[PDB]
């Protein structure tokens, strides 16, 4: 069977301008395991990007954490942008400071 | 109750540089092993490298590991794909002080076969199933191996964990919290109550409008890199009634439930 991902970004700690920082995509619930995923920087994809094994939950979709690290201005926006075969298009997932 | 559980996977058409077989291994919420076959070797994650195991412990998690990739690659020739197989494979200690195993198989996302520890076979109702138990059940050793693993291996191991890292397990690390609103429809905003790099990862998020239940919002729960944990419950309210609104968090690391306002 085919899941399609749910996608989450948020901070390792609470953002403050100015301050070094972690951002995390968390790509959750997907099947098949094949999936492609970038961070971006007001719309520009960030090279410098790790990633978490891929592993899976106990109802047996696959999940795994994207994460870099940045450090948040006022003005400047991010976003996580997943492919999967269950997406007609790449999903595009802004980053809510508050999240 | 602390599970040591291994999770395996294997894709019959790997994309290119990727592994078509990997393993990670789980103690409680933690990543402790990884293991893939283009590496061949087990090895340790996070605060784990530290914890200063016997000689041979990560020799002996690469040979069970290495055993264990050939038998889920032999799977797909029994198979009439593209496939993935999965397997859950490890154990639980549970009251009284014995061993409870736990070995499940998924194909392409469904579960679909066990392995009977009673009569020390695999088994499920689908031919799939039947097929590759019994290309599993011809290979000399296998069912021995399995069995082995499950009774003996998983529980000396999880004993040992417990007697070189338990310090690993008894991290308390209470969450940073943000009470935050933003508009949303008109007329209307959204409250998000955030708890940020907690450990262990259960936690509780409530709402309180005028300190009377308001309900637990929609949440979202996630890791961090480290394996801390992040989460948020979030509350549709309407605009200009957001400071009735405060959060109130529970979580193993505060003695008691912690009150956010905005
Ligand atoms: C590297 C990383 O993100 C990481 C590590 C090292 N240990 C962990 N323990 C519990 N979560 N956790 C995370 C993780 C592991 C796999 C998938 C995932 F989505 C997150």
């Amino acid at each position: 069977i085919q899941r399609t991902p749910k996608i989450q970004v948020y901070s390792r700690h609470p953002a403050e301008n100015g301050k070094s920082n972690f951002l995390n995509c968390y790509v959750s619930g997907f099947h098949p395991s094949d999936i492609e995923v970038d961070l971006l920087k007001n719309g520009e994809r960030i090279e410098k990007v790790e990633h978490s094994d891929l592993s899976f939950s106990k109802d047996w979709s696959f999940y795994l954490l994207y994460y870099t690290e940045f450090t948040p201005t006022e003005k400047d926006e991010y976003a996580c942008r997943v492919n999967h075969v269950t997406l007609s298009q790449p999903k595009i997932v802004k980053w809510d400071r508050d999240m | 109750h602390l599970s040591l559980l291994y999770h395996l996977t294997a894709v019959s058409s790997p994309a290119p540089g990727t592994p078509a077989f990997w393993v990670s291994g789980w103690l409680g919420p933690q990543q402790y092993l990884s293991y893939n076959s283009l590496r061949g070797e087990a090895e340790p994650c996070g605060a784990w490298v530290w914890e200063n195991q016997v000689s041979w412990y990560w020799e002996k998690e690469t040979t069970d590991l290495r055993i264990k990739e050939k038998l889920f690659l032999e799977a797909f020739k029994a198979l009439g794909g593209p496939y993935t197989l999965q397997g859950l494979l490890g154990c639980e200690l549970g009251p009284d002080n014995t061993s409870v195993p736990t070995a499940k198989f998924a194909l392409n996302g469904e579960e679909f076969m066990n392995f009977d520890l009673k009569q020390g076979t695999w088994g499920g109702d689908w031919p799939e199933a039947l097929a590759i138990s019994q290309r599993w059940q011809q290979q000399d050793k296998a069912a021995n191996k399995e069995l082995t693993f499950l009774l003996f291996s998983c529980p000396h191991r999880l004993r040992e964990h417990l007697e070189r890292g338990r310090g690993n397990l008894e991290w308390k690390e209470p969450p940073s919290m943000r009470l935050k609103a933003r508009p949303s429809s008109p007329g209307f905003s959204v409250l998000t109550c955030s708890a940020f790099s907690f450990y262990p990862p259960e936690l509780q998020l409530r709402f309180l409008r005028n300190g009377l239940a308001a309900g637990t919002g929609q949440g979202d729960f996630g890791p961090n890199s480290d394996g801390s944990f992040h989460a948020s419950s979030s509350l549709t309210v309407k605009s200009g009634d957001e400071h009735h609104y405060c959060c109130i968090v529970q979580h193993a690391g505060l003695a008691q439930p912690l009150r956010v306002e905005l």
